[PDB]
DNA sequence: GGATGTATATATCTGACACGTGCCTGGAGACTAGGGAGTAATCCCCTTGGCGGTTAAAACGCGGGGGACAGCGCGTACGTG
DNA sequence: CACGTACGCGCTGTCCCCCGCGTTTTAACCGCCAAGGGGATTACTCCCTAGTCTCCAGGCACGTGTCAGATATATACATCC
């Protein structure tokens, strides 16, 4: 059974930030639960933002407002920056 | 008389006095009064019956007899006590 | 050579705050979970990871409760925790409210 | 190497080191002769003042000056025990041990001496317990083994010869440094054994190095001088010749003789033959159960006294003492240390505990006793023992086949890795000729690797053992509990129970409980008592309720009365200790001197119960057993009748159950009664048990040292009556014995007068 | 002459990496409809700066006394072995 | 379970700061312009973009063989008693 997880992506992010540091299975499950929880919170907040504005679509503006609402303080403004640059690169490309 | 029952009922006393003392040592408590342990047992019973009732409701929505760990995760998640390390 | 009353408690405070093992034995907790579960319905099976997750939930909840209880006891100019400190913390959190 | 990703967040640097030091907390922190064991007391402190004032009770201060106590001190050798007094001690460590000894022994000793409600049985069991405590404490004075000797300088004593002494029942953590003079004046035999072990030529470094150079075995027809012992029998010599013939081709095997034939003597003789004759005096490993391990230790002490056999138990410090005082001839060297011992005796627990310190030893021979414990390939003992670097292995058991062919496959994979490839199971409902060819191939494949000797082929004086299967009707309470469980009736199952906590998990277990007794279930006795027994509970109706509640205890009561009016003693084996509690309470309110053994009883009280039951002046009539307890080391010479109340899934467990009385030397015809409930879950239990017995009679019993007929016998379904008097088709018949005793008949009028008189006397004397 | 510390060579563990393979899920290309962007109109609500008049609430001062806090005793309940 | 001692609690003093009351100020509140922009609807038009469908290919997961670093012995030279 092919069980979906975020294993290799968190592992390559770890190799980006710490190329000589490993990780255990319980810590990997905790990281997977964290990524799923944050994705669920941001997606639910963006769905509520689309519902209150009578919008049937979810764009980058709803996700940006969800990050600015849920993530507190300076963590929001750097995360908003990191996402915003990526959308710019992807537009340059697709 | 060798008569005794199969079902044990004093398992709330199975949470022993040094276990509660270790819990308070992790909580940073220096001195413990003697009436602490019964109150801690009652609080643990109330919290456990709340979480287990929600987990049993989550299990019988799925028409199952086995309480999985994911049902416990969802039961803790609904009350705002979300737990990591078992969701996947 | 006897020790002063309080330095042993401080040693256990500094010891148990470093390690992360479960401070409650597995079998009495499993028996307590099964006894609590069996009144809602009979014939309940339990995964081991479910009882383990219940165990760490009880650990975190009770450790946070004793931190709030210790803060209540320190606020009342005491170093000994009492059940009135426990009932005061739960209320300000909203559990007794 | 270098991180390619960084954080632009200007968070402060946090020291995450959670390691702590208590050096600053040393202001309240820290910056061997004391009383350890009290053994015996004497009523005269200094001199006998007189026999007056022998009444009343003494207090603690009265006992402080009236008694002298035997003291074994800290780090002492049980030979410097001193008769001391409270004023002669002062203030030393362990004084409250003496206080607890004094108060506990003196208060309830004078309480049981001065009470009026004291029976002779209680005073004789406590007196024999006191005598056994006395001689087990006196056993510590005798040395057992000298480990090491040294030259130690005392206070202006020049040089003194000091011996490291181990005692009989103590362990290596209690080994003590003692003077040479009193040791050689106490037991010179152990000293001369120590100097015989000193200039040793049987060391593992002086070993033969046979690399496919096994000498041809000449079939010896006499006991060699290498084994001193007594005298090996003809079958023991045959087993020795078989094992040497099997070792001569470099092949492993199973000594699968029946218990009681002295397999320990045979494997000790083979170990001695490997030590002396073939010059294979290297390190050998023997893994034995802990309960039978003194019975191996005295065998090594008697039959092979020249060998360097060592014993391996204890805590961490005792095993460390064995490790760095007795394993290595040169333990202080930093290089590869050669061995000093020849045979190491150990148990499974210290194999799983110390596999790292025992796997790095080039073992020459391996002997695993009770190989059915190794019947599971996925059990951790299998990977613990299979990873050992051992040239030659050997398995000692009595039951090679218990449940299925996979156990034998795991055993022969432990013996021959990869040579045997047993994979196919045996289907009894197939009747195919290729299956019989597979059965004959499994016969002819393991002919030289299995040696079995039955208890009827040798020692032709054994009385015959007959087993009878009794099938009895269920009671109405048993029938209604059976139909409530099988056709689940939770509302009817709770009924009058206040808790209502009836668990219907493990349906087959609840069906077995219902087939045994309705009183096993919670809140079940009071429904029988209030509705039919009238609920008076006046010592007479409760025995009637226990008799008539289950359909098995009416036949059991008839059997007990018949064996009571004859000269027989009966054992009753049960799977559940709650049914043992039911029978024990029934015999306690009956007035029959009974004894009990189960897993909750410690080994000392088990020894007390066995010695009380095997005494020639025993008033005990019935002895209750849990089936899977105690191993094979339990002695029941005085027993005659064995009643199997509950049939086991494994028939070898039942075989060792009625083999407790049917050993070598029984003077009476052993008779087995099996109590079976009719039309219940136990019938397919007996079906599976008989299928396993047919399998064991097919493969194992026909390959010692008509196949289609026994396959057709195993494929078919089976389903002056209690007389104590009297090839595989026998002993499988079903005797449907149901006399159906009446509820009123359950009580006896003759006993009723005795019960009423006892109740009236208890009401008159209160208590 | 026996016993002891250091130095290079070979077998074994152990996580990581190259290759193989399935398969299924994500991507490329085309089409379409509808959701959202944009425009105009209309009308109500909010913004910033002023005014006038009422008046009840806010600010200020001062006496005093109730309560917070410090010190001392004690005995018991909890720490410690 | 025994001992012992530290701390929770009760009592008393003391002083200080908050409360109650009277008097004076002052801004909240209500009612007013004065124009102008923001925003909520109603209706309409247009067009871009995301859903849907088909097809394909490589990313992910699993399994397995190897491989370089770390660990544990095997034997030889230097050295103490």
């Amino acid at each position: 059974t092919r069980k979906e997880s975020y294993a290799i992506y968190v592992y390559k992010v770890l190799k980006q930030v710490h190329p000589d540091t490993g990780i255990s299975c319980k810590a990997m499950s905790i990281m997977n639960s964290f990524v799923n929880d944050v994705f669920e919170r941001i997606a639910g907040e963006a769905s509520r933002l689309a519902h209150y504005n009578k919008r049937s679509t979810i764009t980058s503006r709803e996700i940006q407002t969800a990050v600015r609402l849920l993530l507190p303080g300076e963590l929001a403004k750097h995360a908003v920056s990191e996402g915003t640059k990526a959308v710019t690169k992807y537009t340059s490309a697709k | 008389a060798k008569r005794h029952r199969k079902v044990l009922r004093d398992n709330i006393q199975g949470i022993t006095k040094p276990a509660i003392r270790r819990l308070a040592r992790r909580g940073g408590v220096k001195r413990i009064s003697g009436l602490i342990y019964e109150e801690t047992r009652g609080v643990l019973k109330v919290f456990l019956e709340n979480v287990i009732r929600d987990a049993v409701t989550y299990t019988e929505h799925a028409k199952r007899k086995t309480v999985t760990a994911m049902d416990v995760v969802y039961a803790l998640k609904r009350q705002g006590r979300t737990l990591y390390g078992f969701g996947g | 050579h006897r020790y002063r009353p309080g330095t042993v408690a401080l040693r256990e405070i500094r010891r148990y705050q470093k390690s992360t093992e479960l401070l409650i034995r597995k079998l009495p907790f499993q028996r307590l979970v099964r006894e609590i579960a069996q009144d809602f319905k009979t014939d309940l099976r339990f995964q081991s990871s479910a009882v383990m997750a219940l165990q760490e939930a009880s650990e975190a909840y009770l450790v946070a409760l004793f931190e709030d209880t210790n803060l209540c006891a320190i606020h009342a100019k005491r170093v000994t925790i009492m059940p009135k400190d426990i009932q005061l913390a739960r209320r300000i959190r909203g559990e007794r409210a | 190497k270098i991180p390619t990703r960084f954080s632009n967040r200007q968070n402060k640097t946090v020291n995450y080191n959670i390691d702590y030091s208590d050096d600053d907390l040393l202001e309240s922190e820290d910056d061997f002769h004391g009383i350890d064991i009290v053994i015996n007391h004497r009523l005269k402190t200094s001199l006998e003042e007189g026999k007056v004032l022998e009444k009343t009770v003494p207090d603690l201060n009265n006992c402080k000056e009236n008694y002298e106590f035997l003291i074994k001190w800290t780090d002492e050798s049980h030979l410097h025990n001193t008769w001391e007094t409270y004023e002669s001690i002062g203030q030393v460590r362990g004084l409250k041990r003496l206080d607890n000894y004094c108060k506990q022994f003196i208060i309830e000793d004078q309480q049981v001496r001065l009470d009026p409600y004291v029976t002779a049985e209680d005073i004789e069991i406590m007196d024999m317990e006191r005598e056994r405590r006395l001689d087990e404490f006196e056993e510590f004075h005798v040395p057992e083994r000298i480990i090491d000797s040294q030259r130690a300088s005392l206070e202006d004593g020049t040089s003194q010869l000091q011996y490291l002494v181990k005692w009989r029942r103590l362990n290596y953590d209690e080994a003590t440094w003692e003077n040479a003079t009193d040791i050689v004046k106490l037991a010179p035999e152990q000293v001369k054994h120590f100097q015989n072990r000193e200039n040793s030529k049987i060391l593992p470094q002086y070993s033969s190095n046979y690399t496919s150079q096994r000498p041809r075995f000449e079939k010896l027809s006499v006991q060699p001088p290498f084994i001193k012992g007594g005298e090996l029998r003809d079958f023991q010599l045959t087993g020795i010749n078989w094992m040497a013939f099997l070792w001569s081709k470099g092949d492993n095997g199973i000594l699968a003789d029946e218990m009681g034939l002295g397999k320990t003597v045979q494997t000790v003789a083979f170990i001695s033959w490997l030590i002396f004759a073939r010059r294979q005096n290297g390190p050998h490993i023997i893994v034995v159960p802990l309960s039978t391990m003194p019975a191996w230790l005295d065998t090594f002490e008697k039959w092979a006294p020249d060998l360097n056999c060592i014993c391996y138990m204890g805590n961490q410090k005792s095993r460390d003492t064995i490790r760095e005082y007795e394993f290595y001839t040169n333990p202080r060297a930093k290089g590869k240390k050669t061995m000093k011992f020849n045979v190491l005796l150990t148990t499974y627990e210290y194999i799983l505990k110390d596999r790292a310190e025992l796997g790095s030893i080039k073992w020459q021979f391996m002997a695993v006793d009770e190989a059915h414990r190794l019947k599971n390939a996925e059990s951790s003992l299998y990977e613990s023992l299979n990873s050992f670097k051992v040239a030659n292995r050997m398995l000692i058991t009595g039951t090679p086949l218990q449940n299925n062919i996979k156990e034998l496959a795991a055993l022969v994979n432990f013996l021959m890795p990869g040579r045997f490839t047993i994979d196919q199971e045996i289907d009894f409902e197939n009747q195919d000729e290729e299956q019989e060819e597979y059965i004959h191939d499994l016969h002819r494949r393991i002919q030289p690797f299995i040696l079995r000797r039955l208890k009827k082929d040798v020692e032709k004086s054994l009385p015959s053992k007959t087993e009878r299967i009794l099938r009895v009707e269920l009671s109405d309470v048993q029938t209604e509990y059976y139909k409530n469980i099988l056709t689940k009736n939770y509302s009817a199952l709770t009924a009058g129970a206040k808790g209502g906590h009836f668990s219907l998990l493990n349906i087959m277990n609840e069906l077995k409980k219902a087939s045994n007794h309705p009183y096993l279930f919670d809140n079940a006795e009071e429904r029988v008592l209030q509705k039919f027994g009238d609920g008076k509970m006046t010592r007479e109706n409760v025995l009637r309720g226990l008799i008539m509640s289950s359909g098995k205890m009416v036949l059991l009561d008839q059997l007990l009365t018949r064996l009571k009016k004859d000269g027989h003693r009966v054992l009753i084996f049960s799977q559940m200790v709650r049914m043992l509690d039911i029978l024990g309470d029934y015999l306690s309110i009956k007035g029959i001197n009974f004894q009990r053994l189960d897993g909750t009883v410690p080994s000392a009280q088990r020894r007390i119960s066995i010695d009380h039951f095997n005494s020639p002046d025993s008033n005990d009539f019935v002895f209750l057993l849990s089936t899977r307890a105690g191993g094979l080391g339990i002695n029941l010479m005085t027993a005659d009748t064995v009643v199997i109340f509950d049939s086991d899934w494994n028939p070898q467990a039942d075989l060792q159950a009625m083999a407790r009385a049917h050993r070598i030397g029984q003077k009476n015809h052993v008779m087995v009664y099996r109590l079976v409930s009719k039309d219940t879950v136990e019938e397919e239990v007996l079906e599976r048990a008989r299928k396993k017995m047919i399998l064991e009679y097919a493969i194992i019993s026909l390959g010692v040292t008509e196949l289609s007929a026994i396959l057709k016998f195993g494929a078919g379904n089976m389903f002056d009556v209690l007389n104590h008097a009297e090839e595989f088709l026998k002993q499988f018949e079903v005797t449907d014995y149901k006399a159906d005793i009446d509820w009123d008949d359950i009580i006896p009028e003759e006993e009723l007068k005795k019960l009423q008189d006892e109740e009236q006397k208890r009401k008159d004397e209160e208590y």
